[PDB]
RNA sequence: UAUUAAUCUAGAGUGUGGUAGGGAGUUUUGGAAUUUCAUGUGGAGCGGUGAAAUGCGUAGAUAUAUGAAGGAACACCAGUGGCGAAGGCGAAAACUUAGGCCAUUACUGACGCUUAGGCUUGAAAGUGUGGGGAGCAAAUAGGAUUAGAUACCCUAGUAGUCCACACCGUAAACGAUAGAUACUAGCUGUCGGGGCGAUCCCCUCGGUAGUGAAGUUAACACAUUAAGUAUCUCGCCUGG
RNA sequence: CUGCUGAUAAGGUCUUCAAAA
């Protein structure tokens, strides 16, 4: 499993902020690469398939928001997470 | 006639946890003459304790603690 | 199923005999013919429900 | 119109004028029963039996065959209806 | 993690097999901690395995990664001298977090007295227990309970606005229809 | 005033309170709270003011952010209600607007249509006296 | 109502703390039973049926005891049950991993519901390549029954059922009931978390069942897990 | 206690009525 307490410490905007956007995308990332390398190993588990189509799509939505609203919050979350593309 | 006294007894002891090395002897009493796991009828435990009793008695015969068929 | 006659009696060995037998045989003619999972699934919650109807109104 | 002993398991708009009362109590339906006749009896004109009487001519004995048990029982007797197939 | 092994060793005699475990914990067991081990004994184990009737018992109690596993597991089938091993991970047991709860403990062993109390009252030495007590259902309701209930969280309200407000109270539902009997 | 129980509303304004008083209505029960907001505080005024209610009351939390409204129905001594049936017009969606020509009439004039104009919520009749109409919300007769 | 500029936590998420599970994939392991083979004892039948006959058997069958090989499925536990979105999931273990319930003085501050088009999964049968094949058995052969039997019964029996990788994308895929939200009597069980502390039982929050009034229905019936009072969105129907 | 057991040309009456005693 991830460090979720590094993850949510190097991604705080401020302290005992554990539940922003930018820390849920954060945690959303690092589980998207945990388990699109597990989906690679694997190849033949639909549930985490599922589950790996459910947190992209999370991500996506949650990236809409902080873009219609606070964009430039946006592109700074964009630029440091390098995760378009 | 019969009897009223079927209460799981792991529940009264509060014991919460099963190791097929502390209580080996207790499972051999839910285990049938015939080396089967007693149902709940005879058996007495709730649902949980059942079902945690049934996998350490499984895992107990893998390990070849008690028979399988005989006695 | 081991019964020790015990040489006292021996219509005691067969009284308990009927029915070790008795529920050896259910088994016994359960695995004598194919039925599908579903099949098999149905005439299981059946003879639950007949028993469990059996005990609760001998109980 | 009917009146009606009500003993917490009739439905009260049948009865017009309900008298929340015992139905068990072989003692209280006596005196309920009886404090009814003695309305009839007094408006007919006899002496009355037990409305406006003391402790001492109300006071009653409980029929044979700690305290008094009103107590439903014998749940046992309600099976199931005979279904199945 | 926190493992648990139980090794099933042949029963040729008491010293060799305590080298042979001691090798087989050596060997394997990448990144370990401290390997504590325990010796169940020489049983007569019930069906025959590996062409045996004996066998030794030892269960060690060690902890560590989950890459300590796979040596010792592709090594214990090679070693002629072992029938079987399991390697029971007790943090996926049919109970471990409460296991590991601190309040659930105490309980227990407040439940071990209680109930190690209603046994010895049951099997009194030589007078009749009359209760016999020990399935049936118990006393009145526990007072512990009927005081240290919990209390819901009552939000509070303050009024603001009101209108209409009288009070009126119309409590008198099923209220008789018929008044008085009178002739035409 | 305490409460005990969580509060919960639906997000459409005129059919939550519409659902509660019918289901109130139906089910003979004469006290109902729900979540507060300021359409269906000038609804209830206004449903008082026309006697449907016997009262309605609104609070707020102790922090002030917070604010339910709680109201009763009037039942008269045999128990049955003054209200007879609601239904919404101007759902979500679909909004129903009509001009003064248009304004309706409800059950004859025996029941009342609330409608929301310009100066909030306001009745039948006294929108027909000025003339001017607007968003139809819901009738009660 | 829509737009814009902002505040708030009650919807929805996140964190910490409790926690139940046959949820999923990969790799190892185990025991009953069938079959075949090997070795002993034994001597006329075994098998099969409504009744028999094909068939197997003095080249020693059926039976009995021991051993070996291999394949497939995992008694009892097992339920007036648990998990998942559905198909579905039950011998043991390890590794990887998905979701859910309860309590939150914490955080973000409407980020939510539905979803045309799109993508993902989807019983069994079926296809292609390579393995595997113990049992069972479409097609096929024979013996019966029959007026006939290309069927029901019996004896054999290939594909298939099994694994890996690619397709097919249909089912009475059913709760014949789309999802979300708020409200509306009660009674009896059961499963999980939490509060008390022998069990048992009491309370709270949820899951899964039975009975049942208002209410709905053409009727059967549904009935707080609605087919009731209403809203939102999608799909679908218009005589045979 | 389970053998076997297949078929039956076409079209058709029959309620006149309650006004009422
Ligand atoms: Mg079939
Ligand atoms: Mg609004
Ligand atoms: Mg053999
Ligand atoms: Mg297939
Ligand atoms: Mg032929
Ligand atoms: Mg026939
Ligand atoms: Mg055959
Ligand atoms: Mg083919
Ligand atoms: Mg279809
Ligand atoms: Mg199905
Ligand atoms: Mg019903
Ligand atoms: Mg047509
Ligand atoms: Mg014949
Ligand atoms: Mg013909
Ligand atoms: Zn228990």
């Amino acid at each position: 499993q991830i460090d979720k307490n590094g993850i949510i410490k190097s991604a705080q905007l401020h302290d005992k902020d554990v539940g922003s956007i930018q820390v849920q995308v954060s945690l959303l990332t690092s589980q998207i690469k945990q388990l699109t390398d597990h989906l690679l190993a694997n190849k033949k588990d639909f549930i985490s398939k599922r589950g790996l189509y459910a947190k992209v799509s999370k991500r996506k939505r949650l990236l809409k928001y902080l873009k219609h609203n606070d964009l430039e919050a946006y592109r700074n979350l964009v630029k440091t997470l390098n995760l378009r593309g | 006639f019969k009897r009223s006294k079927k209460y799981c007894r792991f529940c009264a002891i509060g014991q919460l946890r099963i190791d097929l090395i502390d209580d080996l002897e207790a499972l051999k009493r839910f285990l049938s003459p015939y080396a089967k796991i007693n149902p709940r009828r005879i058996t007495g435990n709730c649902q949980m304790h059942q079902r945690h009793v049934a996998k350490a008695l499984k895992r107990a015969r893998y390990l070849a603690l008690v028979p399988f068929v005989k006695d | 199923p081991k019964i020790e006659v015990k040489n006292d009696d021996l219509e005691l060995a067969l009284k308990k005999f009927k029915r070790v037998s008795l529920e050896i045989r259910r088994l016994a003619q359960r695995h004598e013919y194919h039925l599908r999972k579903g099949m098999r699934l149905r005439e299981k919650r059946k003879i639950a429900q007949k028993k469990r109807r059996k005990f609760r109104n001998m109980v | 119109p009917v009146v009606a002993l009500c003993n917490t398991n009739t439905n009260p708009e049948l009865v017009d004028f309900i008298i929340p009362a015992n139905n068990h109590q072989p003692q209280s339906t006596c005196l309920l029963m009886n404090l009814l006749a003695d309305a009839v009896a007094e408006a007919k004109a006899m002496p009355t039996m037990f409305a406006y009487k003391p402790d001492e001519e109300i006071q009653i004995e409980i029929p044979q065959k700690k305290q008094i048990t009103s107590q439903r029982l014998n749940i046992t007797r309600n099976p199931e209806v005979l279904t199945r197939e | 993690m926190q493992y648990n092994i139980i090794l099933l060793v042949d029963g040729s005699l008491s010293l060799e097999q305590a080298n042979q475990v001691n090798e087989k914990q050596q060997q394997t067991l990448t990144n370990v901690e401290g390997l504590q081990t325990e010796y169940l004994g020489l049983k007569e184990l019930a069906y025959p395995i590996k062409k045996q009737l004996s066998a030794h018992y030892y269960r060690w109690k060690f902890s560590g990664d989950n890459q300590s596993t796979k040596d010792f597991k592709r090594t214990a089938n090679i070693n002629k001298q072992v029938l079987r091993e399991l390697i029971i991970n007790l943090e996926r047991e049919y109970g471990y977090l409460a296991s590991i709860n601190p309040k659930k403990q105490q309980l227990a062993l407040q439940k071990r007295a209680k109930y190690d109390e209603i046994i010895a009252r049951e099997n009194n030495p030589e007078n009749p227990d009359v209760p016999v007590t020990s399935g049936l259902a118990s006393t009145q309701p526990r007072l512990s309970r009927t005081e240290k209930a919990q209390k819901p969280k009552e939000e509070l309200w303050d009024v603001v606005q009101k209108m209409g407000n009288f009070d009126s109270v119309q409590a008198n539902p099923y209220r008789p229809r018929f008044k008085r009997f009178n002739a035409e | 005033i305490t409460t005990t129980k969580p509060i919960k509303a639906h997000f459409d304004p005129v059919a939550d309170l519409l659902t509660k008083i019918n289901n109130a209505r139906k089910a003979k029960l004469m006290t109902v709270t729900t979540i507060a907001s300021k359409l269906k505080i000038a609804i209830l005024e206004i449903l008082v003011k026309e006697g449907y209610l016997a009262n309605f009351q609104v609070l707020e939390n102790k922090s002030k952010t917070k604010r339910i409204v709680t109201f009763n129905l009037k039942y008269t001594q045999r128990r049955i209600p003054s209200i007879n049936g609601v239904k919404q017009i101007s759902k979500p969606g679909l909004r129903i607007y009509r001009p003064f020509e248009k304004l309706p009439l409800v059950l004859n004039g025996l029941g009342i249509a609330i409608i929301s104009t310009s100066d909030g919520v306001m009745t039948d009749k006294v929108a027909r006296l000025k003339k001017i109409g607007g968003e139809i919300l819901a009738y009660v007769w």
